C-alpha cells in the first residue's frame, strides 16, 4: 500500500499553499511518524520535514508539517517559482512484516495559465480481442492543467491496482496537459463483474466513467 | 559535507544482472542504516533496501525479495545492491539514502545520493495487434461520436497511425505510448466524427511500425 496525496496543488505567487498526506492505521495510524521530501525536477529527493513537523537547517520556515491521526499535512506560504518541485510524504508500514511507505507524490505548480479540468474517454475491450482471450480497458484523459492527475480503477466498487498501465502526463499541442491509463484482465474477469470504472482525479474534479460486458 | 555517489546502473536485458554501488564520504558510514530508494519513469518513490549499520539487520521489499542482495563494507564506505534475474519493471533511478538518527517513530532518510540510472530491456522487436474502438457517444459533443484503435504490445517505438490513408485529419488524437511494465509500447489513437456519418462513412485506421515492418488496417465499425 501507499500514502494518498493529490496528484495537483497550486497556486498564484505568494498563496498559501497545502499538501495532504492520507495513510491508514497501520501506517501514519500505526505511531509512526511522518517526513517530507522535496524532489526539485531532475535532482534527488531532499530532506524537507521530519518527525512531523520538524525543519532541517537550510529549509525555511515557509514549510510546515504537521500530522494528526491518520494523515499529515505539508503547508507552504509565500509560494514562488523555487518551490514547483514534486512532494513526497514518508512513514511506515506494519503490514507485510513492516516497511517503509512512500506518498503518491504531488507536483506543486505557479499558475502559469488558469486550471483547466480533464476529460475522459472511456473504451471496454473490443469483441476482437476478447476473441484473442484478451481484455484491455483504454482511459483516455485530456485538456488539463496542471500537468498531473491520479487514475484510479475500480472492479464494481473495489480499487483493482493489478494491471494497470498509465502514462505520465504528455504536453497536447494546444498546451494543455493528456494522459492515458490501460487496465488489463481476462475475459472471464470482464464478463463475471457488474462494471468497470476509470476515476480521474485532479485538483479539484473527480470525474468516473463506468464500462459494462 | 555528506557526500553519496552511486555507480554501476546502465543498460541490461530481462534476465540479467548488475551490481549497485554507492561510495560514501563525509560522515562515518559504519555509525548509519543505509537504504536503496528507486523511482520509476514518471512515477513515485518506492522504498527497495535497508541494511544496519554492521549488517546486523537486512530487509527488503517484496517486489525485490530473493532477487537483490544488499550489503555494505565498512572498511571502504561503500554500500552495494547486486541485482539478480532483473525485469523490465525494476527500470528506475536507484539512489542511496541514509537513515537518520531518530529517538523514535521510524526515521528519515536525511541525506540521498544522485541517483544511477538502470533500464531493463529486451532489444528484441515486438509488431503491434491492432484492435478496433467501436464508436461511443457517451463523452462528446451532441451529433458526434469518439471512436478509436488500440495499438498493444510493440516494440521499439515509433509507430504511426493515419485515418482513411490520411484523408481523415480533422479531431485525430492519437496518445504517446504507454510503456508498460512488460517493457512493451501500448497507444491508443481517437477520432470525434458526426454520428450520422457511422452507418454510411467507412473508418479505418492505418497503423505502421516500421521497426518491424508490420502495416496494419482496421476498420472500426459501430457495434
Amino acid at each position: 500500500s501507499v500514502l494518498t496525496q493529490p496528484p495537483s496543488v497550486s497556486g498564484a505567487p505568494g498563496q498559501r499553499v497545502t499538501i495532504s498526506c492520507t495513510g491508514s492505521s497501520s501506517n501514519i495510524g500505526a505511531g509512526y511518524d511522518v517526513h517530507w521530501y522535496q524532489q526539485l525536477p531532475g535532482t534527488a529527493p531532499k530532506l524537507l520535514i521530519y518527525g512531523n513537523s520538524n525543519r532541517p537547517s537550510g529549509v525555511p520556515d515557509r514549510f510546515s508539517g504537521s500530522k494528526s491521526g491518520t494523515s499529515a499535512s505539508l503547508a507552504i506560504t509565500g509560494l514562488q517559482a523555487e518551490d514547483e518541485a514534486d512532494y513526497y510524504c514518508q512513514s511506515y508500514d506494519s503490514s507485510l512484516s513492516g516497511f517503509y511507505v512512500f506518498g503518491t507524490g504531488t507536483k506543486v505548480t505557479v499558475l502559469g495559465q488558469p486550471k483547466a479540468a480533464p476529460s475522459v474517454t472511456l473504451f471496454p475491450p473490443s469483441s476482437e480481442e476478447l476473441q484473442a482471450n484478451k481484455a484491455t480497458l483504454v482511459c483516455l484523459i485530456s485538456d488539463f492543467y496542471p500537468g498531473a492527475v491520479t487514475v484510479a480503477w475500480k472492479a464494481d466498487s473495489s480499487p483493482v491496482k493489478a494491471g494497470v498501465e498509465t502514462t505520465t502526463p504528455s504536453k497536447q499541442s494546444n498546451n494543455k496537459y493528456a494522459a492515458s491509463s490501460y487496465l488489463s484482465l481476462t475475459p472471464e474477469q470482464w464478463k463475471s463483474h457488474r462494471s468497470y470504472s476509470c476515476q480521474v482525479t485532479h485538483e479539484g474534479s473527480t470525474v468516473e466513467k463506468t464500462v459494462a460486458p | 559535507e555528506v557526500q553519496l555517489v552511486e555507480s554501476g546502473g546502465g543498460l541490461v536485458k530481462p534476465g540479467g544482472s548488475l551490481r549497485l554501488s554507492c561510495a560514501a564520504s563525509g560522515f562515518t558510514f559504519s555509525s548509519y542504516s543505509m537504504n536503496w530508494v528507486r523511482q520509476a519513469p514518471g512515477k513515485g518513490l518506492e522504498w527497495v533496501s535497508s541494511i544496519s549499520s554492521s549488517s546486523s539487520y537486512i530487509y527488503y521489499a517484496d517486489s525485490v525479495k530473493g532477487r537483490f542482495t544488499i550489503s555494505r563494507d565498512n572498511a571502504k564506505n561503500s554500500l552495494y545492491l547486486q541485482m539478480n534475474s532483473l525485469r523490465a519493471e525494476d527500470t528506475a533511478v536507484y539512489y542511496c539514502a541514509r537513515l537518520g538518527y531518530c529517538s523514535g517513530g521510524s526515521c528519515h532518510f536525511d541525506y540521498w545520493g544522485q541517483g544511477t540510472l538502470v533500464t531493463v530491456s529486451s532489444a528484441s522487436t515486438k509488431g503491434p495487434s491492432v484492435f478496433p474502438l467501436a464508436p461511443s457517444s457517451k463523452s462528446t459533443s451532441g451529433g458526434t461520436a469518439a471512436l478509436g484503435c488500440l495499438v498493444k504490445d510493440y516494440f521499439p517505438e515509433p509507430v504511426t497511425v493515419s485515418w482513411n490513408s490520411g484523408a481523415l485529419t480533422s479531431g485525430v488524437h492519437t496518445f504517446p505510448a504507454v510503456l508498460q511494465s512488460s517493457g512493451l509500447y501500448s497507444l491508443s489513437s481517437v477520432v470525434t466524427v458526426p454520428s450520422s456519418s457511422l452507418g454510411t462513412q467507412t473508418y479505418i485506421c492505418n497503423v505502421n511500425h516500421k521497426p518491424s515492418n508490420t502495416k496494419v488496417d482496421k476498420k472500426v465499425e459501430p457495434k
